[PDB]
């Protein structure tokens, strides 16, 4: 079956350079045009590049003009995209799409087959471990009813961190939050859980955070005040 | 240059309903628009091309229509799997591809007011020196809510950040956290801190306060 | 400088259907959203429903879902709230309201007076 | 049910009021004497001017036999048919009741009555001409709608309709001819007294039910259906030619905009409207007339790829090669289409005016025929109830339901059945 595989994403510094690769299985790049479309985190799709391997008809968007470069190889059936002097707003997930040629249905069919798409981010700061802090519920905050426990993790890079409650024992009524970028360029996240009365279960609630690139295992305790 | 204005920036439709999404082209782009489906975390899959033709593989629920410079996607039946983001693309040429802003089709639900809570900082923060106060809204269906921070009835701007979860699986609800960060030199200024929430399910804004 | 008037209701026998209207003067409501709220003794100031503009739809509460319907016409500047299966515990006054934020934050700045309703 | 003053010897076909050997009276059916005189004078007054106008139309035909081509030739057979109709209806006024009436005889104690049957009377010939040419005129209007259809959907000229003229005459004198021989075979000829002619569907309910009113209703349905089909097929092919003209003029004007322009920006901003116009023009449309737009779009593609690479004069040289492709395939197709689609506009306007000026009298005649169809039993019952003592027949038992029909309705029916010949003059002069 015809398919596309993207590779090359990772952490890069501002002003750096990166080369993404899109490999095709099935069709040939000489019979189809290959496009790159980027999606910023929390935003919509915008077209960033395209290539026609039949003759070479490269053109880009106005946001990346004079800053990106696209090419293709027919021997390895691949398309490469190179970015030099990356700005901080170029962090996105990049998707590889296939578009046919005039005339007929192949052109009228738009981007038909899309790759998995790989994520590139602009690393303003190097890696560091998360700091796990408690969010102590107030004693008078709905005494005898449902009260919220929580752990706030701050100042961790890169993005993927996993927060678990009692090694996954409590899963009902939990809410982990999508991480946000601070003004310092660092990541923050909060995890909350609502438990009813019972002196909050009279057990030491724990937050086990997993941050693999910093290989941290901070299993913190949260207690009422 | 050619701009596609996709009007209903967020739709809320239930199972089996009929969904209409519109897209307006600035220029007189011919019947070359494509409607795309994107599930959260994956790549777009083509639904409709040439403004009328269904793709080989997509169900016959989807259909497209063109009226001059207006383009419409109609989903006759809304299966639970058809809850994704839908995009409008004009393709007049390879180098002119401009997308729409996108419509997030969410699940309609009975409106519930948020259960707001506020957390004071910790001793670990004052050992660190960066005070963070968090105020969370729990289980409110319409996402259009807001929260303001009061420091002795004073408004603060630019120092609060909001994080909102996507719609849940069981109850199809939301959860939001507003975090305000101060330095300790900026912490003991005034004595009380309040977070007030306004939501369409709440008549009067609900305030949660704590003194220092 | 803007006012909103409400009508309908009164002393209604149980099980019936009504149609309570609400019309605003002093400002066009082609770019705003209205809402209906309920105030009862014991449990004060409950929420009923919200009507948006033409692009969006209409949203309802939990104890009123399915048995109500909210509609809106912008030429005459009127919004309608409908009743069905009116169980007689709704001995409460009904309030129309208008949102003061175009981004639907629900900020209520022009409430009105509220039409009283008595069932049984 | 028939008095001694109204009884005839048998086996002559006389059938009035569903009883053998009876016939309606000649001078008075239920109207006044002065009212009948005024109605007869009014019929003669319209008849003389109708004969004059229709004879003017036939003289206009006679001054040049090839003046009207076959897309509009059936209007002159329409004119001659309705000139014979008006001539018969004027003969009715001139001859009063000397033809479509039997004579009285005091010695036999019989009264003047309606001729109904063969006998040896010119009323047979009058029925032949009147019914034949009325049905023929209606069928000729149907044929005119057919000829407009042949000039609308399977677009023909004044040659292909000529090659079907023998079959057209065969129909337009065959359905009226066969219907006339059927009605003469079944002995359903009757006689007027108001006007002075002979016709079918006057004192028999079924003859007016499905041998006069039903054929005219079928003709109207067929004609309106064919007219609406022509209108839809002409205004689909008009607006689909209108947008293709708009797509082509926004391509030709923009090609001039490109040619006398500068900079690397407006060459792209103008060519991007060319490509959008070319794709929509391809959708309108034969295989060579879609492959041509296919190679034009690719020619815009070759011009647009040079413009993106910041080459301005090469886009001028690439766009100027579109002029050869336009002349080689289209641009003679438009003024040939705008002529065949604007003589058809004016033909459609004339046939619409003719239809809206002829159908309304025809629809009035259909309505009055329906009115005479409905209340036949009530009218005859009122006749019997009012005319009982002087005819010595037993009076009706019950159900009076007094209803004397109005002179206005029947005079309208005799009025709009003759003004239909006036509609030719508008096309003649």
């Amino acid at each position: 079956e015809v398919q596309l595989v993207e590779s090359g994403g990772g952490l890069v510094q501002p002003g750096g350079s990166l080369r993404l690769s899109c490999a095709a299985s099935g069709f040939n790049v000489v019979d189809f045009s290959l496009h790159w479309v980027r999606q910023a985190p929390g935003k919509g799709l915008e077209w960033v590049a395209y290539i026609s391997s039949s003759s070479g008809s490269t053109s880009y968007a106005d946001s990346v003009k004079g800053r990106f470069t696209i090419s293709a190889d027919t021997s390895k059936n691949t398309a490469y995209l190179q970015m030099n002097s990356l700005r901080a707003e170029d962090t996105a997930v990049y998707y590889c799409a296939r578009w046919g040629y005039w005339p007929g249905e192949p052109w009228w069919k738009a981007f038909d087959y899309w790759g998995q798409g790989t994520l590139v981010t602009v690393s303003s700061a190097s890696t560091k471990g998360p700091s796990v802090f408690p969010l102590a519920p107030s004693s008078k905050s709905t005494s005898g009813g449902t009260a919220a426990l929580g752990c706030l993790v701050k100042d961790y890079f890169p993005e993927p961190v996993t927060v678990s409650w009692n090694s996954g024992a409590l899963t009902s009524g939990v809410h982990t939050f999508p991480a946000v970028l601070q003004s310092s360029g660092l990541y923050s996240l909060s995890s909350v859980v609502t438990v009813p009365s019972s002196s909050l279960g009279t057990q030491t609630y724990i937050c086990n955070v997993n941050h693999k690139p910093s290989n941290t295992k901070v299993d913190k305790k949260v207690e009422p005040k | 240059d050619i701009q596609m204005t996709q009007s209903p920036s967020s739709l809320s439709a239930s199972v089996g309903d009929r969904v209409t999404i519109t897209c307006r082209a600035s220029q007189s782009v011919s019947s070359a628009v494509a409607w795309y489906q994107q599930k959260p975390g994956k790549a777009p899959k083509l639904l409709i091309y040439s403004a009328s033709s269904l793709y080989s593989g997509v169900p016959s629920r989807f259909s497209g229509s063109r009226s001059g410079t207006d383009f419409t996607l109609t989903i006759s039946s809304l299966q639970p799997e058809d809850f994704a983001t839908y995009y409008c693309q004009q393709y007049l040429y390879y180098s002119l591809v401009t997308f729409g802003q996108g419509t997030k089709v969410e699940i309609k639900r009975t409106v519930a007011a948020p259960s707001v809570f506020i957390f004071p900082p910790s001793d670990s923060q004052l050992k660190s020196g960066t005070a963070s106060v968090v105020c969370l809204l729990n289980n409110f269906y319409p996402r259009e809510a807001k929260v303001q921070w009061k420091v002795d009835n004073a408004l603060q701007s630019g120092n609060s950040q909001e994080s909102v979860t996507e719609q849940d699986s069981k109850d199809s609800t939301y959860s939001l956290s507003s975090t305000l960060t101060l330095s300790k030199a900026d912490y003991e200024k005034h004595k009380v801190y309040a977070c007030e929430v306004t939501h369409q399910g709440l008549s009067s804004p609900v305030t949660k306060s704590f003194n220092r | 400088q803007v006012q909103l008037q409400e009508s309908g209701g009164g002393l209604v026998q149980p099980g019936g259907s009504l149609r309570l209207s609400c019309a605003a003067s002093g400002r066009t409501i082609s770019r705003y959203a209205m809402s209906w709220f309920r105030q009862a003794p014991g449990k004060e100031r409950e929420f009923v429903a919200v009507a948006r503009r033409s692009g969006d739809g209409a949203f309802y509460a939990d104890s009123v879902q399915g048995r109500f319907t909210v509609s809106r016409d912008d030429a005459k500047n009127t919004v309608y709230l409908q009743m069905n299966s009116l169980k007689p515990e709704d001995t409460a006054v009904y309030y129309c309201a208008i949102d003061s934020d175009t981004f639907y934050s629900g900020s209520y700045d022009y409430w009105g007076q509220g039409t009283q309703v008595t069932v049984s | 049910w028939c008095p001694r003053e109204l009884k005839i010897d048998p086996d002559l076909g006389y059938s009035f009021l569903h009883v053998r050997d009876c016939s309606p009276p000649c001078p008075n059916m239920y109207f006044r004497r002065e009212e009948l005189s005024f109605a007869r004078y009014f019929i003669g007054l319209i008849s003389i001017i109708c004969l004059s106008a229709t004879l003017f139309t036939f003289l206009t035909f006679l001054i040049d036999v090839t003046r009207f081509r076959y897309p509009e030739r059936p209007i002159i057979f329409y004119a001659v048919c309705y000139m014979m109709v008006s001539l018969i209806f004027f003969i009715g006024f001139l001859l009063e009741d000397r033809v479509a009436c039997n004579a009285s005889i005091p010695a036999q104690y019989k009264a003047s009555t309606v001729t109904q049957g063969s006998h040896n009377k010119a009323c047979t010939m009058l029925f032949m001409i009147l019914y034949f040419f009325t049905m023929a005129g209606s069928v000729w209007w149907v044929i005119l709608t057919i000829t407009w259809f042949l000039a609308a959907v399977p677009k023909w000229g004044s040659e292909a309709i000529e090659k079907k003229a023998l079959l057209f005459h065969a129909s337009a004198w065959g359905i009226p001819g066969t219907l006339t021989i059927i009605l003469l075979a079944m002995n359903k000829i009757e006689g007027d007294n108001i006007s002075g002619v002979c016709f079918v569907g006057l004192y028999d309910v079924d003859a007016l039910r499905y041998f006069v009113l039903a054929p005219l209703c079928l003709y109207v349905v067929v004609g309106v259906s064919l007219l609406l089909a022509g209108i839809i097929s002409l205004n689909r092919a008009r607006r689909q030619l209108a947008d293709l003209e708009d797509n082509w003029e926004t391509l030709n004007d923009n090609l001039k905009v490109i040619e006398k322009a500068d900079n690397a920006a407006q060459v792209k901003d103008a060519l991007t409207k060319m490509r959008a116009a070319a794709l929509d023009a391809q959708k309108a449309t034969m295989k060579d007339f879609r492959h041509g737009f296919d190679i034009l779009v690719g020619q815009i593609d070759d011009a647009l790829k040079l413009a993106n690479e910041g080459k301005v004069k090469e886009a001028q040289a690439a766009a100027e090669q579109l002029k050869t492709t336009r002349n080689a395939y289209i641009q003679k197709y438009l003024e040939r289409a705008r002529s065949t689609l604007d003589k058809l506009v004016k033909f459609m306007i004339r046939i619409g005016v003719f239809s809206i000026l002829y159908l309304v009298p025809l629809l009035v005649v259909i309505g009055c025929y329906f009115y005479e169809q409905a209340y036949r039993g009530i009218w005859e019952t009122t006749w019997i109830q009012e005319r009982c003592r002087e005819y010595h027949i037993p009076c009706p038992y019950q159900v009076t339901q007094m209803s004397r029909p109005d002179l206005i309705l029947f005079l309208m029916k005799y009025l709009m059945a003759l003004i239909v010949g006036i509609p030719s003059v508008f096309w003649v002069g």
